[PDB]
This record gives C-alpha cells, structure tokens and sequence, in this order.
C-alpha cells in the first residue's frame, strides 16, 4: 500500500486471492552494477575480534552504484490517473523521499493493456520504475602494518 | 551520511537570487569551464625544465534552457540591461549535495545569447556568463 | 600629524577587524532579505537550505 | 492562460505586410543569430579584470522555404529589385503567441540566396536576411 | 491551373540547342550557386550601421551525369574545343514547368572537368559551369 | 558608483559643439597621441647623468569615420572653410564617463585628409587634427 | 611465475602517496604520452642522412575520474594550493604488475583543471598532470 496513491499494493507472485478491484502489483525485472569499477573500498576492523596474534581483523566493502529495474502494473477503473500521480510525484522534492541510499531516477513510458478476463474487459495499465542505490558488503580480509628495505651500493 | 547516489534533484543553482528551473535534456545542461590552462612546463634544448604557473582565476559557464523557462525571462531581462547600459554582477553559484562538489562567483556579466529558433518542435537555448574570479568548493564528503 | 595606536577596544581588537565583520553581517542580512522578495517560496528541503547558502559563499568571495 | 503547449500552428511571422507559409521540415525552419558577442573579458598578468561590452545590436536571420512557396516568389522578387538598384527596408517580425518570445526589426536587407537544385525530389531553399537593429520581445508569459 | 505536385518529367533544361537527359540519380542533379553574396553589413564601433551591394551578377551550375549520356559527349566534345583555342557562349537554360521557377544565361564556359573513374560500377561525371551574368525567372505561378 | 565594465556607449566625443557619431569598427576608433617625448636622459663620458624636460605641451588626435556619417560632413566643410582662408580654433573634447580619462582642447585644425576610396564595399575615412596645447583629465575614479 | 591475464585488478597507482581510486569507464582511464619526439631524421638535397636526438626527457598524464572520487577532492585540493601561491611537486607512479610495465616521477604539477558538468547523469573529470622527467620501468616479465 504506497502512500503517495491511495491504494493497495502487493508483492508480485504470491499464491492470495486478487485483494480488491483496483490494485497494484510490483515486481522485480532485474537489476546490476552501473559503473565498470569501484568507487571506494571501505576498511574497519571488527568490533572485538581477533586473528590469533591480537591483531583485530579487518573487514573490507566495495562501494559502488547499482540500478535496479521494477515493473509496475495497476488493474481496475482508475489505472492511468494513479500512474500519472506517480509520475508527476517525482518531480517534486520531500515526497520522492527514500531511506537509505537509494533514489528515484525514472518513471518510463505507460501503456494501456486491457484484457478479457473474467467474461468482462479489464482494464490495466504497466510501466517500469528504476531505482539507483549504491552497494554494501563485506570481506575479511589482511592488512600490511610494517615494512624493510635494503639498500646497496654494488661497487664502491 | 553515506554518499548517496547521484540525481539531478539534489544539485541547485542560483543566479541572482532566485533559482534555475527549466533545463534541456542532457548529459551536461549546466557546464563550468576554466579561462585558461593551469600551467605550463617549458623545457629547453639542453634538457633542463621550468614550470610557469598563471594568475588567471576566471571561468565561464553554460546553461542550457528550455524555450518555456522562467531563467529565461530573467536572462533576457538582465541581457536588455546590458544592453541600455547598466553593467552589475548578478553572483551566480552552484553546487551538488550529495558531495559538496561546485562553486561560486561574485560577479557574472552575459557574454553569449541564444539563437532563436522556432521550427516544428522545441529547440536548446543557451547562454553563455563569463566571471573575473570564480572559487571552487572542495567536496568534503568525497 | 595623524592618528596613533589605530583605535583599540581591548588588548589586541583594533576598530578595523569590528567594522569589517559588521560589514559582512550587514550585507548578508540584506542580501537575504532580498532573497524572500524575489523568489515566491524558499522550500524546507536541502534544495533551498543550499539556496539560502548560496548568500554566505558569496559574500565572502566578495570579502576575501 | 496556462501556458499551453509549444506548436508551429502559434507561431507567427511577418515578411514586409504578407505571412510566411511555406516552410520546409525540420527542428529548424525560422533561425535568428546575433552579429557578435555581448561581451569580452579581458584578465592582466596580475589577476585583475576588465569587462568590454559591445554596442552592435545587430542580428541575422535564416529561412528555410520549399521550392513552392508564395513567400519565396516574394523574396526572389526582392532580390531581383535590390540587384536592380533599388534599396528599401522591408521589415520582418516573428513571434510565439505562447509565450510571447520572439523579436522584430524595422528594415531589413537580403543578404543570401538559395542554390536552385532540381535533382529527384524537392530540396530546402535557404535565405539569409540581416538587419543593423533587432529588438527582442520580452517573454511576459514565461 | 493547379499548382500540381513536383516531378522531374517536367523540368526542362536545354545546353547550346540540345536537351539534357543521362543525369545521375540523387536529389542534387543540377545545382546552380550565385557567385558572391547578395550584400554585406558594417557596424561602426558607436552603433550605426551601413550596407553594401555588389554588383556581381554571375553564377555557377553543376551537372551531374552518367558515364553514358550524350550530353556528356558534347561537353567533352566542347572542352576539347576550348582546348584547341575556339572560345564561344554556348548558352545554358533550365526551368521547371510547373513553377516557372529557374534561369538562363547567354554564355557559359566549361570551368571544371570530372575525373574518369572506372571501378566495379558506374560512376558519376560532375561538370562545372560559369557564367558572367545569369538571369533567375520570377516564378509567377508561385 | 562602482567601476563598472568598459563600453563605447559612455564614452562621449565632442567636435565644436556637435558630438561625434559615425565611426568604424575596431579597436581604436579615437587615438590622441602626444606631441614629443617627455624627456630625454643624456649620460657622459664618466658616468653622471642630466635629465632635460620639454615644454612642448602640444597633441594630435585620428579619427576614424564610416563614408556616411554627419560628423564627416561636419569636417569636409570645415576642411573647405580652411582651403579658403579663414582659420579658427574648433574646440574638441572627449571624455570617458566610467573612470573620467580622457582630455580637451582649446583650439584644433585641419591637419590631413582622407582618401575618398569606392571599390566594393565600405571603407575608412581617417581625419587627424592637432592642437597647440592638450589638458588631459585626471582619472578620479581609477 | 605465469604471465597471467591482463586486469585492471592488478593495476596500481599512487599519487603523493595516496592511491587512484575513482575511474571512469573506458578502455582509456590512465595514459601517459612523452612530451616531444625521440628524433628527427634529415636527409639533404644529395641523398646523405642525418639524424638528430632530443634531450627533453618529459611526460604528461591524464586522469579521468567519476565526480565522486576521493582522488577528485585531493586533486582540487591541490589546485588551490596551486593557486594561492606554494608550488611542490607530489610524485605520482603507476605500474602494472603482471608484466612491470609504467613509469614513475618525482615532481610533478597539475596542468589542466576539469569541466564541472551537471547535467542529467554522471560526466567525467579529466586532469591532465606534466612532470619534468619521466622514468619508465623495463617489463621484466615480457
């Protein structure tokens, strides 16, 4: 149930019955990273931990941006204005407003695919909202914390 | 505060106070450019060198408008003041929220104006400012 | 004939380093007053709060 | 009022009294450029600037007409009557009913001519007017 | 009278008699070009203006044929005449039915030569021509 | 009052009442040029040195006219009233509104002619007069 | 000891001391071009040759990093160092270590400054550093 439109909104392949006439649906398409390479690497040392020779270990993330790829569809009587409040509420600042991270970059083009199912045409409408979020993980991994060097001079 | 990622709702602009709002479609609507090269290294026939660094902290910049934007209306205002002869500076500045990456100038003069195009659908308008100084915010959060 | 020790207050706080720093404040404000009456509406967001901030990196670019 | 849509069908251009119809296709069809520069910024050895602005208000204009086109059997008339000596002003104006953007002039001259091609189809042809003033319109409508 | 759709079966061109038929294919077959541009503009450095008109009259046509149309055989036979030291007119004319839209002249010159290429498939001769005066007809049927 | 950006549109020329309009394009449309040098540094045999300060307080000035210009017409009769025996001062006077440099005469003549040039286009018209005594002004506003 | 495959996984660069870390997408992200040629070949008017060798033993190199890069915040930092008066030199190196190929120097100076673009998505930003000498290492590991 989003709160920008007034209705209910479910997960995208469950086994329930359909909730009510007018609806929404949300699935997810597919998603991947956007950039060849990494931004940062992050390193912090575990919260009491040890290696075996009082040494904390360290815990490596990769940062980097990723898109990921929704696909939207609303059934019933009022499919179109509710998408188009959609699309029109991603324009104004304080309501496209997401926790962590994470940010609207486009709402695409919508269609209209009314269908005859149930000995009656029900309309439907479907677009497609992409999101964009940076990346979160993290590896042990080690650390140098020493050197040497030798230095010679062959013939003196 | 991690660093988010990048969306043109978070970068804003000001020229003389109130913002700017129409924009053209585009991988660059607002682009900042140096006068002039940094420095310059000269090295001579025997191969010594010398590097030569210059004084010159200006820089220009290029909004991209829509036909339909009301930046439009106060650069073509501010164009026609010129133009009667009134000169002033109307400070310009910019930055990005997401990494306080941008800049800032005191005193902007128009140096370019668009070309009026009408045709069958909508057309880029572009002004070109040019500044005497022109100072750069160091992105602190990277 | 001319003045001497350059109009202190204080120890060290010379008449100068007060009328400057008053200078400064007195521009900002006006500066920000004419910012309210030209634009219609300032929102409560980060998009304005760097609108508002867009005063102060000026005036002091035009201070330094 | 709201400002409603761009489209070619407000958009109004007057030649010398007579309306201007036939127009090829294309994002470009009516295309007006400024002579020079507004400006030029000029920064010393030292750092210090000085700004230099211009006193030509003069602009240039660029239609683009079918081969079948009453407006071009105007401007081929004109043409033909400056090369026989006579040399008047002909004023052109154009401007968008939606926003009022556009601009006039008080007297003009034929500066180009189009190239006749005759080839498969039909091809542009191009004119090229420049006036010695131009005032742009202010857009009140944003 | 209707001004009826453009086609090239109704555009007639005549070179010193005869007619012109091999033209290769493309939407640029006979192209004619003015010589130099109708006038010119001066802005003084106060603001006043004045402009100038040329009194050159004169035009250059190109024509593009087929290795295999007898019009190319005339030409070449004509630039092997100017060659020999014969130098005449042979007057050029075109003109499009539908319109009245086109030019004549009273004495070309052979200007330009096409270069003999043989390759795998056939390919275009490109001849140019220069007149001293080249008179457009007003096309009255617009 | 701050120093605002140079421009030709405050800079005001005066030639016996009348104010001086039609100039050409370029970078230097009014040169005033001193008479001779200020001084002259003479150094002996032995190393000592004497420093000599002229009293010729006298300058000469160039215009720069298009071909049509009142001021032109102003100066080609007063270049006939010279020819025929009368001769009088024609104060002039030129002035920069933005940082007051410039500088006065009290009495100037007729020193060279143009050359009246037709060829195809516009060309200059270069006027150059000298006066006995030159007052600059003091630019008070830097 | 195998000559494994090429990745930018195995690649290192360090400036002043800190690594590279932000790159821009592209099969062209770090490259480094010598300032002149090695020689110059000279063959006379008779057939005899003659060959000549510089002595100018210099490099430029060019960075392209994402708008949100740490190594983008130490570079402006060093720009603006740059500009408010002290000149050093901070050694960059880079290096491959599949095969030991790059190249290192010990002072270097920022020569070209970025175009700060916003625009819809993420642009580039490209510095372009020139030291005085450049030593490449020999790949050892072919």
């Amino acid at each position: 149930m989003r709160r920008i439109t007034g209705i209910t909104v479910i997960k995208d392949h469950q086994s329930e019955d359909r909730p009510a006439l007018p609806y929404g649906v949300v699935e997810l398409a597919n998603f991947r990273d956007l950039h060849q390479q990494v931004r940062t690497i992050h390193y912090e040392d575990i919260e009491d931990s040890d290696n075996g020779e009082g040494f904390p270990e360290v815990q490596a993330t990769p940062e980097v941006e990723q898109e990921w790829v929704f696909l939207v569809q609303v059934y019933g009587p009022g499919g179109l204005d509710y998408l188009r409040k959609v699309a029109a509420a991603f324009h104004v600042n304080q309501v496209n407003d997401l926790p962590g991270s994470l940010v609207i970059h486009e709402v695409a083009q919508i269609n209209s695919i009314p269908e005859f199912l149930g000995e009656r045409w029900e309309k439907r409408a479907q677009t497609n909202i992409t999101l964009r979020g940076m990346s979160t993980d993290g590896f042990k991994v080690d650390v140098i914390e020493q050197h040497v060097i030798n230095v010679t001079g062959e013939r003196a | 505060m991690a660093m988010k990622a990048y969306s043109m709702l978070n970068v804003t602009a000001t020229l003389d106070g109130r913002r700017v709002i129409g924009l053209m479609d585009g991988d660059d609507a607002i682009t900042t450019s140096p006068g002039v090269d940094v420095g310059t290294m000269l090295v001579g026939a025997d191969g010594s060198w010398l590097f030569s660094q210059t004084a010159d902290k200006s820089a220009t910049v290029v909004i991209k408008l829509k036909p339909n934007s009301p930046t439009h209306r106060q650069l073509t205002e501010k164009w026609m003041a010129q133009r009667a002869g009134r000169l002033v500076g109307f400070p310009f500045d910019f930055i990005d929220s997401a990494s306080n990456e941008g800049g800032t100038g005191a005193e902007f003069f128009i140096q370019k104006a668009p070309d009026d195009s009408k045709g069958n659908n909508a057309v880029v308008r572009e002004w070109t400012i040019v500044t005497g100084e022109w100072t750069p915010t160091i992105p602190t959060l990277l | 004939e001319f003045l001497v020790e350059g109009s202190t207050l204080t120890q060290n706080v010379f008449l100068d380093e007060i009328h400057a720093t008053d200078w400064i404040i007195a521009r900002t404000e006006e500066e920000m007053l004419s910012l309210f009456l030209n634009n219609d509406r300032v929102p409560f967001t980060d998009q304005g709060m760097q609108q508002l901030a867009s005063v102060p990196r000026a005036i002091m670019q035009l201070a330094a």
